[PDB]
RNA sequence: ACGGAAGGGCACCACCAGGAGUGGAGCCUGCGGCUUAAUUUGGAAACUCACCAGGUCCAGACACAAUAAGGAUUGACAGAUUGAGAGCUCUUUCUUGAUUUUGUGGGUGGUGGUGCAUGGCCGUAGUUGGUGGAGUGAUUUGUCUGCU
């Protein structure tokens, strides 16, 4: 809640789209060099921007209770199938598929499908094309939080932002998905760092809400390119990893400051904060630097800009000083693509 | 030659403490099930 | 002086357990080389030691070969405060100290936000040049905390109104804030007659086990009585006990005459 | 090597015998902490001051475009404003001689880091290595029991 006007959550221990493309290439270009470093407007209070953020010692070590009173989650969060061990799901379901298959393969079947007269006008004859019908499994219709594993295509080098829509063909079905990207790592709390753009080569993980696969099909990722050559500009390929609701992506925002005068306590602040209101929120949260020290800026003036910091360690020079705040990202729901 | 059953990872001997990403193969000609190492880094994403 | 509030926070995950790793071996191996930490990756232990050796929680001996360590007076301090925080207590230190001679009164924040008193036990406060490391500051001051700690718990269990010990681990005893004011600094109170009637009878309370206080003179207890600095007491087996009787009483027969003007 | 055994000595930064004391009262000062715009930092009213609040003023090498000898620009004795022998500016107009100016591109400077790169300067009775002899070797005798 907004209970506590101190104390951030810590738990103490056609050409316009091309200009949008140049904007995406610029934001990924700078987001490569200084990643996750939000640049505060000094005119505007850094409290309202950073209300929902929660500061952490380390992503990997801490523990979140899985959801929260969020309200930027989809409200259909409880309208999701929760899975235990995905291995102990799908072998069971394939086990029931063996034991209850009425139709042995190589058998001729006239098939009776409930079907609208709305959709007869897209049907062709089964000679000049390939009306072919794929079965499904038990829970393969219904929504849960999934994870893919993107990797870029071989020729491809254009940047891909993190919530632009991408058509995903995993197995047979094909959905329109605005994903959530994260690098692949194995934290025990299953809490991983959100990506704002996607890496040059090393295989990452997307995440979105889509109905489940029980077979871990390969997937091709593309955006439709209707104006272009053949009807698709392919982006990537990948593999349906699993259906994890607990895959918690954390949006990292880095506040960055400069030191002025050394040798006294340690260090002061130039660009980090603006007001003495910025003290009370962000100074139980520790602080890092670039082979250096830890924790606890202490108050001073803010009337021009300056916050006399404390630290733990030795070396300080014409350097930078950076803290962090973490926020969960939430999946977006998806639609089919026809 | 064999069929991969699943992909694993290790918690090996001291001092080198890590997760080394082996797999489970079942051989064809015996039906025996033997663990197997994947070489040069990456390449766990090559197998399924 | 010897104690420090600065670096408690900046240790990492393995540290507390790595700094613990020397402690389990300490009871058997009191000289601990580097790998002896491992079993109990190749990043983990020395980045802890880089803390522990440079943050002075583990002493270092310099040799070309792998070096044997023996855990440092500073290192138990946070190890204590680790299990301290882990029982539950001590969210933060308070701004009111609290600096005594042999013991450290620390306003300290328990869970629920309870300001309370922490007492670190180690003698002769200044770190001293004359000490042999590993025992005198740790281990002498280590045992002696529980020696006192289970007295008050046993003495508070008697029912006499006194402080109750909250927590003890590794030469740190925590107990109630016990607000009140000592009679050493006493400023004003109107009613002595039952005050001292309690006092002189508070003595036979102190004497109900066949004991005599010997600190019952001034600078001990406060208007709630709130009494402190217990350890000096004398047994009935203790041979000279009868001499100390009139010592205690008459010294507080002494006080009142000057300040608050009463006589038994 | 072992904060390990034991044993020898030394010492008003130890004890004995005392002596004068502190700690108890008030106040001065120093440290921490607390508060504060800041209480610089581990014999302070200005200066010191490194801190805080506002305030003016300056920067800009050099390559290039343009402009500028039909003014680029320096300084200039009041008065206003500003807290001020601020031409910062201004009401202006004396003089300057390209020393430079607007814009682009574009670089030097650091008493910045290294005494942990090299010189030179300043202050301030026990160690050993040799030749032996012993042992393939780690090593050892030398560096030693007795008397004064």
């Amino acid at each position: 809640e907004y209970d506590g006007l101190t104390t951030a959550r810590y738990d103490d221990h056609p050409e316009e789209e091309e200009r949008q493309l140049r904007e995406f290439r610029d934001m990924e270009k700078e987001d490569r060099e200084f990643p996750d470093e939000i640049e505060l407007e000094p005119s505007e209070s850094a409290i309202e921007r950073l209300k929902r953020y929660r500061g952490l010692k380390n992503l990997y070590n801490c523990d979140w209770q899985v959801d929260e009173k969020d309200p930027s989650s989809p409200a259909e969060w409880k309208r999701l199938l929760r899975i235990g061990n995905y291995k102990n799901t799908k072998n069971r379901i394939i086990k029931e598929t063996k034991n209850e298959a009425q139709a042995i393969a190589g058998d001729r079947i006239r098939m009776f499908i409930r079907f609208p007269k709305f959709l007869l006008e897209k049907i062709q004859d089964p000679k000049q094309l390939l009306f072919a019908v794929y079965g499904l499994l038990l829970h393969e219709h219904k929504n849960a939080v999934v994870n893919f594993s993107l990797q870029r295509w071989e020729q491809y080098d254009k940047p891909v932002p993190s919530q632009e829509p991408i058509v995903v063909q995993y197995g047979v079905r094909r959905y329109t998905i605005q994903p959530l990207f994260s690098q692949g790592s194995n934290s025990p709390n299953n809490v991983h760092k959100y990506e704002r753009f996607l890496h040059p080569d090393t295989v990452s993980v997307a995440t979105c809400i889509a109905p489940v696969d029980f077979t871990q099909s390969p997937a091709i990722f593309f955006k439709p390119s209707p104006t272009d050559a053949k009807n698709i500009e392919l982006i990537g390929h990948g593999t349906f990893l699993n259906a994890d609701h607990s895959r918690i992506l954390a949006k990292r925002a880095i506040l960055t400051g400069h030191p002025f005068r050394f040798h006294k306590t340690v260090v002061t602040v130039r660009y980090m904060f603006f007001r003495p209101e910025d003290v009370e929120w962000f100074k139980s949260i520790p602080l890092f630097t670039k082979s250096g020290r830890s924790g606890f800026i202490k108050e001073s003036l803010g009337t021009h800009g300056y916050f006399k910091a404390t630290f733990d360690g030795k070396l300080s020079a014409q350097d930078v000083v950076a803290m962090s705040l973490y926020k969960r990202m939430w999946p977006m729901p998806s639609l089919p693509w026809n | 030659k064999g069929i991969v059953l699943e992909k694993l990872g290790i918690e090996s001997k001291q001092p080198n403490s890590a997760i080394r990403k082996c797999v489970r193969v079942q051989l064809i000609k015996n039906g025996k099930k033997v663990t197997a190492f994947v070489p040069n880094d990456g390449c766990l994403n090559f197998v399924d | 002086m010897k104690l420090d509030t600065s670096h408690m926070r900046y240790l990492t995950t393995d540290d507390f357990r790595v700094l613990q790793a020397v402690e389990q071996g300490s009871r058997s191996h009191e000289v601990v080389p580097t790998p002896l930490i491992h079993q109990i990756s190749q990043s983990g232990t020395n980045r802890a030691i880089s803390d522990l050796a440079k943050l002075s929680l583990i002493s270092k001996m310099r040799n070309v070969k792998y070096d044997g360590y023996r855990l440092t007076y500073n290192g138990i301090d946070y190890l204590a405060l680790k299990t301290m925080l882990n029982r539950d207590t001590v969210y933060s230190v308070g701004n009111t100290i609290g600096v005594g001679k042999e013991s450290d009164i620390y306003k300290v924040s328990d869970k629920n936000g309870n300001p309370r008193v922490m007492k670190i036990h180690r003698l002769g406060r200044t770190y001293l040049k004359k000490s042999n490391q590993g025992a005198n500051w740790m281990h002498l001051s280590r045992l002696a905390a529980n020696k006192e700690y289970q007295f008050m718990s046993m003495l508070y269990s008697k029912g006499f109104k006194v402080p109750e010990p909250f927590d003890n681990s590794r030469h740190i005893v925590v107990m109630e804030l016990i607000e009140g004011y000592p009679m050493r600094r006493l400023r004003k109170h109107k009613n002595i007659p039952k005050l001292y009637s309690d006092l002189m009878c508070f003595i036979v309370d102190l004497a109900n086990s066949g004991l005599i206080h010997c600190d019952f003179n001034e600078f001990n207890i406060m208007i709630k009585f709130v009494v402190i600095d217990f350890p000096q007491c004398i047994s009935i087996q203790h041979q000279d006990a009868d001499y100390y009787f009139q010592r205690d009483v008459d010294c507080i027969r002494r006080f009142f005459k000057k300040k608050l003007k009463y006589e038994p």
